[PDB]
């Protein structure tokens, strides 16, 4: 526990940070993109929150699209299952 | 302050509702609008016996009749005659 | 045995005297002004407005106080001049709310209440003024809050002047947190829609009631939460009074209009299980020996010509019996013990300048009234403290100093009234609006100022000269004329008592034959809190 | 055993990142800027007038406070910006007074003193403000006040927002008296002129100390006099160190010039027979693992892109040790256990939307530290409260609510440190400053209003066009925009950290390199009055 | 201005209705065999027994009570019922000794009397029990202490349970130094002869009156004219109820109380309609606000968040002019249930409020999407919430009462100044058919670890033990033959005996409240 | 409790255990589902602090 190690085990889902408007998407409908790459950005308070890629694999599909309004800790980009 | 307090009360006489705006004076009586006629009252409630009487003078004219307050209906006894009025439930 | 003969004050005034016609006139004149402008008032925001208002169903502001408080009980209002003129082109009647001390079943209560018809109840700088200073009351008296919350949050424009500073709008939200720890009872009845600020007082108080259709309590409206997350939604589904009352919890008691949130507001107070108890002795009350409508010709309009406060004193206290204190001594401050509607008062009036002995006499009068735990009432008519060579070697300063530290210590409850002129360290002596009264009243004729307007343009006028002289420069006799006269005139405008009373400095204009009633009705509020021990700092002798 | 091993936090951040090097370009073009605007302001009132004052014989002020303090003492100046552009077209170099915190004879005192090179040492507006702001600091941390008085009263014009109301010019006399009376001690050192104002102040302190010649105490200047009552004498005889000394009474002690009168005020601090004693526990101070001037990079200039706040925590706390309180729950708010110079805090920061699980969290955590008696720090860069329907049907606003009120309720010393934006009810929920922190202190990048200026702009549009079509009026598209682009300015305007101090609503911004030496002197300071218990109000659950 | 008018709770019940009329029957069974044992119970230890006590000269124990109190004074006993059926083959009519609450010169006293015909009144571990929960109720409510004593002191055999622990008769001493000490008066009363070393009794007391042949402190004469522990001598059983009238009224003590007071109203619907109403099924459940209605003064109730948390019911209202806060129970408690409680809790706390706990509570809301939202938490708030309330608190089990719901709603735990049962109470831990369930399953998953086989025969006879053990212990006299919930009460007599309770319990002061940390 | 600590997989806080919640209402749910670290750290909020093993 000194060393940090609990910290690392730690993974969950994509979610949607809030309920508010996606400006836009880095995703497609079919692309690899590496753990921690931009899905998509979304503003939905006075600030601007950048999704990052949970895991490397190639992502399944995409839920929202520009000007759309997500709801709070929803699934924004499907990834194909490894 | 500076203001005259003006009190808006319904009384229900017989089927038809009667609204009536009741003013406060600064000498004690009341101004009280009905309609277009105004009228000015004052008196006060003495008690004979274990009977409560109430003695009033409407636009300068006197007169005493007993007062009974039972549920929301108001009577007024006197020689004249008798009146009942209904006071409005709140829904 | 409480029947020994005492002598009374006052005398019979000469009616057929001219001076008293022409006071007695102007004074009129004044308290006319007075009564029509508070009339246009309490007319409120505007007809369109009022119209609207009443189509949604609602209640007028004043119809709510009406139908909340007991049945022809007094309704004592305060600052009903504030924001009147403040602002160049907007109008605000009252402020845009409304603030004043009832009963409600047998309890004396603070009710402050939202004007939705003014600019949709937005807080002005004024508004929030307002009601800090009747949070402050309530707070110092001890008096359970009731809020008819109806209002659109603050006013976006203007916001540095509402949002920020200390007594900006969070003060309102300290207040209520602080006096619900108090165990002073917060009740909040939303009557309509509110908005991010106005969502937020419903939920620090202790009990909310809500009405079922027209209240909405919303953290963020549909237009502000558009603008902020873009989810469109209803007002009635994103705040409502079914979906509080069910599911959010936030609403404490479900209203079907406004007459029901008005019943159940009563039946809370009702069981507050509050009973109040006096400390001071109290004895039968009786009315002054004069009529009040005297003081109209006794005082006037004019500030030049002096009156005897004892006259004042003898028309609003029980019987015209006055026990004066020093009464050789110091003749320009009168002190005294009297009685109002029973209640025991030291009352300290202003009768010419002050001068070492009459700040002594008062700080002695002080002293006395604080061991004794006896309130004080405070006439204010002051001109300056004697000022000159010899007056400072005696030590002016130090005496008037003494006496107003022993105000500022004084833990009593103070009522300060100003009937005349107030300038200069003389209104720091006589409780003034800084040395926190637990209330403030001036009468029509009242001017308040650093200094009267001759007086200041010749003290700038002075330093400019001699500056000039000094540097080389030089100074036109013309010039000192043109600064002059425009200073006469800027010091005239801001002595008005309705300038002062536009600002939340004055608990509000009364009328001089009304004085005796807001007394008695201010204190017998005040009354409500127990009165502490006094610890006075170092006298400086 | 006090020695087992902890994990610290921070990290070493990327310095080859072209992010860090853009925000740390940004953050030293800010520190410059302020650096070089406070030298300026440092300067003084100008250069005739210090010819002048250093003519007369007299010492600067800041050459006074050097030589007050103790001999390499740090010295925590407050509200070095206030007036800062404040009015159109008069300078008032650090509002005309300067206050700050310093140790005189191994106590802390809080020292007042006036700058006669700024309009002759008259009191604005902001000066008021400023002096009753540094009353209430010391009033609150039971510091003792050292006035040193050079001043030449009221600003004439602009009498009425200096002189009426209750956080005006009276209420320093009140604060004197108040303060007096509850054992802190005054101290006023006469080194100049005063005036009708600047008399009482003396005459109010418990000790006095007057200079030879250059003291001077009347209680009206001999301009005044003359206006008052036309008496003509020299300002000499009319108030003067001997004749106070002597016939007056007034003075306490003689002084033969500035020096004299500083030693004096040291040796009569040091009779103070006081001792500062602390009631939280106290351990060995330690460096914080990281340079402080990696903040630049970290937080930079930009309010859209988003820092985590542990490393502004690892980087101000004793060896970068912090104990996380429910550190997976509520992840938008950072809440946790560290110790500043050997003084235990709680630290609750903000990293992002507020939601009802960080208002939860935060009430938890305040309670906690209420209980245990910890100093609390807020850090502040919040953006809003989240709204939405759903969250309306959770509670948000009940959430929010109860955060609100605890902090409120709080009674141990509160610290608030704006480091970026801080707008709506977010501001109130973290220690704003209308909820009476200890102190409160911004970072040059910060920006406060009510919310955002593109968010404003839209809440007004949508209503004056709904309200348009309901009228029945038409509401043109172009003049929708020509509403929201002065918004955008006005907004930005009012939002700049300077308008902010300019306004005393903040003791004033700090580099934040000096931020961790900032708050150990805040917290050293604040530490000498005990903590009592903590009372709480309703919690609505 | 009170005379605002206000809307009244309650409905008019259908007399008609077969489930009314087989309620009211199986209710007034339940009330006729409560009767007939209390009567058993007043008989007394026996007839032998009696007529010596008579013969001896002395007065019975419930003929002292009635000739001590004011004439025509109601008493409120506590715990009839202790004892009954506790031991094999004893008989301990009312646990030997009889406690109760009444006015003495004016002045609401709690009495302690010792039955002398019951094995010659020694000290069985019930009676210990059920006079250390007397004192502890006079040292709440500041009571003043009478003790007629007429001891044979610790029963010889069954020595270990009264002897040593700190609930054992040690603490009975004790708590009497401590009521002296905190100037509640302590007064006794030798009617008898104390043969064992009982004498400490008289001497810890503050004032000591001894019946001069009866009462031996060893010798009568020896004891008041010489040992002087007597400081009043008294020819009889009389003349020492008189000295102890006259005792309690030079005591110097004024009632004051605290809470503001209003005329008090009799209730709009009879009481004994409870009957029919409540009835003697548990499964059925029926609306707590009938039962506030009939026992509520003029039937006026101000119900507090009422959509919110339905399941509870909670609001203001007056008893004998007495304010109360009134929380019920309608159903399982949920977080909402529980944090209306907590904010009633609060505010009642914050007014200074006496509190009235009504259960019918059937256990904590269980399940996975229940545990997510801290149903846990919750509960707890609420748990606590209770816990440190300081004001006065009653609570009345007028039915089930499982689980942590007991806990939640002022169970015996959390020191209710009294508690009563109705007649169909039953108290547990948990339903007796839902233990059976549980218990069978650990076992057969554990022989499943272990490779072991559970017979589906095997685990069905378990259970029916289960099923029949937790109905007996269940069973209200059993609670109440243990000194738990006092007395039990008949329904028609629930306002009477709530406001005697709360008169009794307004003589102390009521003392600020201080919370713990409330875990938003 | 004040403060709380809780293991992550052997610490499981639920107010009725799953044999328990069956006999009540005869629902079926893991241990860990119904209580468990991770649960009570993150979305009920019972946890204060998320502990790994014993030692820890
Ligand atoms: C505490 C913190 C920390 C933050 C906050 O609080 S941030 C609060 C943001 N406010 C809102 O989100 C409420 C937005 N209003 C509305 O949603 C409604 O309007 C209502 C609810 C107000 C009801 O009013 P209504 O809709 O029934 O009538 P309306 O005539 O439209 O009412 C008057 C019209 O409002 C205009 N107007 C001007 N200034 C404001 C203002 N500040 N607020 C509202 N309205 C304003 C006025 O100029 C015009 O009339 P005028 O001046 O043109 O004649
Ligand atoms: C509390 C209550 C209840 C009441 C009161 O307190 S009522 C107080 C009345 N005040 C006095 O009675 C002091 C009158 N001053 C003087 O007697 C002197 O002046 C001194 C003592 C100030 C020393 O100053 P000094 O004489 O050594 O130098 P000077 O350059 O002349 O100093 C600057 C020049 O003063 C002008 N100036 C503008 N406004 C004021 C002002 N309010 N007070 C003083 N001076 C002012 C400034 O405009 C010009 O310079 P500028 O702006 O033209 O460049
Ligand atoms: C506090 C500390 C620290 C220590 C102590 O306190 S150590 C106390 C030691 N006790 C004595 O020293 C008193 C010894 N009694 C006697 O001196 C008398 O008896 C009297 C005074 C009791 C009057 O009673 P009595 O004499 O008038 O009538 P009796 O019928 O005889 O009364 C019933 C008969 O007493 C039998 N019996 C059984 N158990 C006891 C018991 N514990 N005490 C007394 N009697 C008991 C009962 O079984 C039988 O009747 P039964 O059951 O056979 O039908
Ligand atoms: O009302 C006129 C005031 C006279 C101005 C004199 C100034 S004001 C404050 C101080 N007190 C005095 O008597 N003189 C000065
Ligand atoms: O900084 C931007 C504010 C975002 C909008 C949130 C609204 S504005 C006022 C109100 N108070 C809050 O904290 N949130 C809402
Ligand atoms: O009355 C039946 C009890 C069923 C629910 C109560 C179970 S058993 C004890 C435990 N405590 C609770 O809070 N719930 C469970």
């Amino acid at each position: 526990y000194l060393s940090s190690v609990s910290s690392q085990e730690t993974q969950g889902g994509p979610l949607a940070p809030m309920t508010g408007t996606i400006e836009k998407v880095f995703v497609k409908a079919g692309d690899k993109v590496k753990a921690g790459d931009s899905l998509m950005v979304m503003i939905a308070m006075k600030m601007e929150h950048t999704i990052k890629s949970p895991k490397d694999g190639t992502v399944k599909k995409v839920f929202y699209r520009e000007g759309a309004q997500a709801n709070r800790h929803t699934p924004l980009v499907e990834f194909e299952e490894e | 302050l500076n203001i005259s307090y003006t009190r808006n009360m319904t009384l229900k006489d017989g089927k038809n509702n009667v609204a009536i705006a009741v003013t406060y004076n600064h000498d004690g009586s009341y101004s009280m609008q009905i309609e277009d006629k105004t009228f000015q009252v004052l008196g006060n409630l003495y008690s004979e016996g274990d009977c409560t009487y109430l003695k009033c003078s409407v636009n300068g004219v006197a007169s005493k009749a007993k007062l009974i307050i039972l549920e929301n209906t108001i009577y007024l006894f006197s020689k004249e005659g008798s009146i009942e009025i209904d006071i409005p439930v709140p829904k | 045995y409480h029947g020994d003969s005492v002598a009374s004050l006052g005398t019979q005034p000469d009616l057929g005297s001219a001076l008293y016609q022409e006071n007695y006139k102007q004074m009129k004149a004044l308290v006319n002004q007075l009564h029509e402008r508070v009339e246009h008032i309490k007319l409120g925001g505007g007809e369109k407005a009022r119209a609207l208002h009443i189509s949604r169903g609602k209640l007028l502001p004043r119809e709510r106080i009406d139908n909340l408080i007991d049945p022809g009980s007094p309704f004592l209002e305060l600052s009903q001049f504030a924001g009147y003129q403040l602002y160049d082109n907007e109008e605000v009647p009252g402020g845009g709310i409304i603030t004043g001390i009832g009963r409600v079943s047998g309890v004396e209560c603070m009710i402050i209440a939202n004007d939705a018809t003014v600019k949709g109840g937005a807080y002005y700088p004024v508004t929030v003024k307002k009601q800090l200073r009747a949070q402050e009351i309530a707070m110092q008296n001890r008096l359970p809050c009731i809020y008819l919350v109806d209002s659109g949050g603050a006013y976006l424009p203007r916001q540095a002047d509402v949002f920020p500073d200390r007594d900006h709008f969070g003060r309102t939200f300290y207040n209520q947190a602080i006096m619900s720890s108090k165990n002073i009872a917060q009740i909040a009845v939303v009557m309509g829609s509110c908005t991010a600020g106005g969502a937020y007082v419903p939920a620090m108080a202790d009990e909310n009631i809500i009405v079922r259709k027209q209240g909405t309590i919303f953290l963020a409206g549909p237009p502000l939460v558009k603008a902020a997350t873009g989810e469109e939604v209803s007002a009635e589904d994103l705040g409502g009074a079914d979906l509080h009352c069910r599911k959010s919890g936030v609403s404490d008691h479900w209203a079907l209009d406004d007459h029901h949130a008005l019943h159940l507001t009563r039946k809370v107070v009702r069981n507050l299980n509050y009973q109040k108890k006096l400390d001071v002795t109290i004895e039968p009350s009786e009315e002054p020996l004069f009529p009040a409508d005297e003081l109209y010709g006794i005082v006037g309009a004019n500030l030049k010509r002096s009156f005897d406060v004892r006259e004042v004193i003898a028309r609003i206290v029980d019987g015209s019996r006055f026990t004066e204190f020093k009464a050789f001594y110091g003749d320009t401050l009168v002190t005294g013990f009297a009685r109002i509607f029973g209640y025991p008062v030291g009352i300290v009036g202003n009768n010419g300048v002050l001068f070492s002995e009459s700040a002594k006499k008062g700080t002695h009068f002080v002293q006395l009234c604080c061991q004794r735990n006896i309130p004080l009432l405070f006439l204010q008519n002051i001109t300056g403290f004697m000022v000159g060579r010899e007056y400072e070697a005696e030590g002016i300063a130090k005496d008037g100093a003494k006496m107003v530290a022993a105000v500022a210590c004084a833990q009593v409850p103070k009522i300060t009234l100003i009937i005349g002129g107030s300038y200069g360290a003389g209104n720091y002596g006589m409780c003034g609006r800084a040395y926190s009264p637990r209330f403030l009243y001036i009468w029509p004729n009242a001017r308040i100022s650093v200094m009267g307007g001759e007086q200041a343009a010749n003290v700038l006028a002075t330093i400019t000269k001699d500056q000039r002289a000094r540097e080389g420069k030089q100074f036109s006799s013309a010039d000192e004329a043109a600064l002059k006269e425009p200073i006469i005139k800027k010091f005239e405008e801001e002595g008005n008592p309705y300038y002062s009373s536009a600002r939340v400095w004055d608990d509000g204009i009364i009328d001089p034959a009304d004085t005796r009633l807001v007394l008695g009705l201010s204190f017998s509020a005040a009354l409500n809190a127990p009165i502490e021990k006094t610890d006075f700092g170092i006298f400086r002798m």
